[PDB]
């Protein structure tokens, strides 16, 4: 429908609310907003579907929270995306998981686990998380879904893709081989033209290789992981305030360019939440108090 | 080594109920 | 595998020995190679040659120049004469050399005595200045000199610090080290 | 696989050696079985050879002329004395050549003094004024010139630049870059 | 396998032979691959060479220099001539060597006579007199010498006991036996 | 495998050929994988070589001394020059030799002549007496000798019979043979 203009001014704050989640990742992000802004628009090609990446990028970056914080966007949880963990299929016979067992065999009256999950949802963030992990003819089943829309399902139907935003976070350590100025992004593009079948790369719409997480976008992610801990997880009458050095703390210990955002995970599990969860069974600071954390060194 | 199995489901072979025909 | 087998297959080409017809036609049987695997990425050309060869030089300057793929030049610890042509053969932005990589440009030459009647030596003559015309020709397209400077600088034997290789347009960039090491 | 066995399957093979008779046998050996694998899909005969060897080169001369494939010759850096026959010896419309390989057309030699009396000596030479003919004769019917004007040119060294080896009619195309590279 | 290839596996390069250009790119390719495998781990080299080579030294020299890895040089019973530069091109706290290993360190030479015009000899001496200085400001910035005390101790030859390598700067370490053995 | 292969999977090494850098680089190898296979388990050492190489002689033996396994030296047939004293560089109840074997301890020798100035010559023999030192300090702690003993008795070549070399002190046990066979 023609938007309500409420929903015309979000659509394109879509960059700026996208990124209250994802930190960095700037053309991430306006890559995957133009995909929505086609959809809206009425210039959606009516054969192909609404969107079609790969989020290539190094392991940690954001390839799963863009898919997460475009679902949020799209439908109001990121519970409404469709993950389908391509490392389960690790051989050619799990992909009677995408679209169920053919006739004659067992699993052929609840026809398929992508299927299904698109014929009630047609209007889908479809995730399909580590599809380097899968084998070299599951994504080979996603030829038609790709450019045709659309999937035959095992039952005989073939299911709407069309209205999907299908996204391909393939996985692509310190440097390579031999000698090189400066230290990218080709490196991980033709690593996909080995690994992935140039049938495949010519479907997806855009191919995004994600870039480092900046130390000025880690002090960004300080600030965002510490929101989950406050107010979700410290809903016990307590308040979590991190001081300045005590955020900067934190992101000069959670800031390593290879691998981002996960050793930063780690390290607040590390500093804040494992000493504060020892401050809470002691009761040192317990419910009903205001916790802030001052530097430690 | 990597034979796939084939598990190969029948159909159903189940009971009918009846719709009888009345006398006296 | 070894190691040349695996810097092969990250698109990287040692010169290494002199260039004489046995190692262009190896060069020029990689260079062809690497083009047909992918066309659309950087061979790199690790160069540690002491030169030599002219033919054998624009052999492998022409396989380099006619490539799909940028070449990447990286001078090791020496380009001297015909390496140094190569050298400056690689892709504008490309052209790196270590920093402490001598690169030794120079005038061509003949290896010892060639005999012949006069008539004869005035072509074998007419030859090697077209090969040196030919050197400048290549040196000056590729460093953006103006072919008449570098026969006055190839002129005897100029060897250039890497630092001063990029300065004089030989290379693109010194390149650093990547850990102290 | 070598690079040299990746180009032999793409039905390329080297002369890059000098024309002796070990490698018009290596030659004559890799005509006649990409001729046996694929006689209608041309064979591409890289030349970066010094030349030499008359009875070498009209071994594989009279190979790339039998074979049911095409030849299509492309000289790298140099085609000397036999091989710029050779490259001659391609098909019309192949015969290829880098832009800065070098063309020798020479007329034939021997390499040293052969000894013998006059009656032995007559015979040597009557056969190589018949080697130089049929060099003449053999370059005259793939360059299109008459035979006396090859004579008065290769009666001393004619080195050819690429670009004046098609005016002269040893090759057709010079070949153009196909990246910047 | 061989143990040359067990201790490959164990991120270990022999130097061993003399280092020229064939030692050289084997040794860059080595390193260049060890640091491919494991960048944040250290590759030692084992130096027992009997040096030789300045180009094929700073090769060899800026490619330890440039890898991720820090690198280990532990002198088994020699490091002569360029193979001492790389025994100081170390990473600081590693450069073992065996106690009974000597260190050659010694000015640049030129192994036999090089002619030409004294104009050509002129700049042959500026190149063999900035090869002696950069000989001396690498071995400077390795040892904590003044690269003055280096010229005035390398002047001649100056044989160090591994005992007084260290005191030198050469290595840090004279690494004990680990059983009496 | 071969029988060389065999014997080392026994962790045996043979010296065999003179003491080089290209022997002394492979039992260094051979030492170290030995170590890294069972530290705790005698490596033995065959001992068949003429000797020569001094930085090789104390490259094989400092390493044999380093490992973490006792050394057990065998002599073949000959243990000379550099290889008496990585016959003496066993473990002390190792180093067996064969009955007619023979031993021959001597003073380092330069072979051939090494020109030089004499300030120059002044060094290669103050190196060439402190590698007579040291041949003598690394065999006087392995034989219990004085070291000015052994600078008399290896003044000239000193032929020790196997049953007069463990009264030197260089072996210790001459081993019996096995069967009468
Ligand atoms: N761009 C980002 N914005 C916010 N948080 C981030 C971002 N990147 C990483 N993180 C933090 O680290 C986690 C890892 O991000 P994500 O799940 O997207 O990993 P990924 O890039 O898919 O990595 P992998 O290669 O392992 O699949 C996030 O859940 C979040 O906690
Ligand atoms: C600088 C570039 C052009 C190459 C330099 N010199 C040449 O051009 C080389 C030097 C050389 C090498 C081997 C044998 C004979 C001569 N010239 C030639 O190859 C050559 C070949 N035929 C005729 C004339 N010159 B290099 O070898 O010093
Ligand atoms: C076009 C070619 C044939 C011209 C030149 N080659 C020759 O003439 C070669 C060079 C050569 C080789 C061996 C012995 C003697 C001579 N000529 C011959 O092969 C040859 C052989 N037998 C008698 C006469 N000439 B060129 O390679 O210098
Ligand atoms: C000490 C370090 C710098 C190396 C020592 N000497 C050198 O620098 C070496 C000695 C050498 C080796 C082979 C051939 C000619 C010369 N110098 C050179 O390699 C060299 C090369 N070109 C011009 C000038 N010197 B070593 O070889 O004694
Ligand atoms: C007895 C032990 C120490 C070894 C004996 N002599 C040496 O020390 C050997 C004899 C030798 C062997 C080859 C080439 C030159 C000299 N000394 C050396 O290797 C040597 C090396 N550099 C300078 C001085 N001497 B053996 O070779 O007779
Ligand atoms: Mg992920």
């Amino acid at each position: 429908f023609k938007l309500t203009e409420a929903e015309t001014t979000r659509l394109l704050r879509m960059e700026e609310e996208l990124h209250k989640r994802i930190i960095g990742q700037e053309d991430a992000v306006k890559a995957v907003s133009k995909a929505i802004r086609r959809t809206r628009a009425g210039l959606k090609d009516p054969k192909r579907p609404s969107g079609s990446f790969i989020f290539a990028g190094p392991s940690g970056v954001g390839k799963t929270e863009l898919s997460k914080a475009l679902a949020n966007f799209l439908f109001g949880d990121d519970d409404a995306l469709i993950q389908i963990d391509m490392g389960e299929f690790h051989d050619r016979f799990t992909a009677s998981r995408l679209f169920g067992a053919p006739p004659g065999y067992v699993g052929y009256e609840e026809g398929g686990q992508l299927t299904e999950k698109v014929r009630r949802k047609p209007f889908s963030v479809v995730l399909f998380d580590a599809i380097e992990k899968a084998h070299q003819e599951i994504y080979n089943s996603l030829l038609q879904v790709l450019e045709d829309g659309r999937l035959t399902d095992g039952q005989g139907r073939t299911v709407d893709f069309k209205n999907t935003v299908l996204i391909f976070t393939s996985n692509l350590k310190p440097v390579g081989l031999g000698f090189s100025k400066g230290g990218m992004k080709q490196k991980v593009n033709d690593e996909l033209k080995k690994h992935f079948r140039p049938e495949f790369l010519n479907r997806i719409d855009d191919i995004i290789v994600f870039h480092q997480l900046t130390r000025e976008e880690i002090i960004r992610m300080v600030d965002l992981m510490i929101s989950r801990v406050a107010g979700q997880l410290k809903s016990k009458d307590m308040a979590l305030v991190l001081t300045d050095a005590a955020k900067a703390l934190l992101a000069k210990r959670g800031f390593d360019p290879v691998l981002g955002a996960r050793p930063l995970r780690r390290t607040i599990q590390r500093e804040i939440e494992d000493q504060l969860s020892e401050k809470i069974l002691f009761e040192e600071v317990g419910p009903g108090q205001v916790v802030t954390v001052d530097v430690d060194n | 080594m990597k034979v796939l199995i084939l598990a190969c489901l029948v159909a159903l072979a189940l009971a009918r109920e009846l719709e009888e025909l009345n006398v006296p | 595998s070894n190691p040349y087998n695996k810097l092969f297959e990250e698109r990287i080409i040692f010169l290494g020995v002199q260039v004489d017809d046995a190692s262009a036609n190896d060069i020029m049987a990689q260079l062809l190679v690497l083009e047909s695997l992918d066309p659309d990425r950087d061979i790199t050309m690790y160069i540690n040659s002491p030169g030599g060869g002219f033919t054998s030089l624009m052999a492998i300057y022409d396989t380099m120049q006619y490539v799909r793929a940028d070449i990447q030049t990286v001078c090791l610890g020496q380009a001297a004469s015909a390496a140094a042509v190569l050298l400056a053969a690689g892709t504008p932005g490309k052209r790196m050399a270590l920093p402490n990589a001598r690169v030794l440009i120079h005038q061509p030459s003949l290896s010892g005595v060639i005999q012949g009647q006069f008539s004869d030596l005035e072509i074998q003559a007419a030859e090697i200045e077209r090969m040196r015309t030919l050197m400048e020709t290549t040196l000056a397209r590729h460093t953006g000199k103006d072919a008449g400077v570098i026969r006055k600088d190839t002129d005897r034997d100029k060897i250039l610090t890497a630092e001063e290789a990029k300065d004089y347009g030989i290379i693109d960039t010194v390149l650093e080290y990547r850990k102290l090491s």
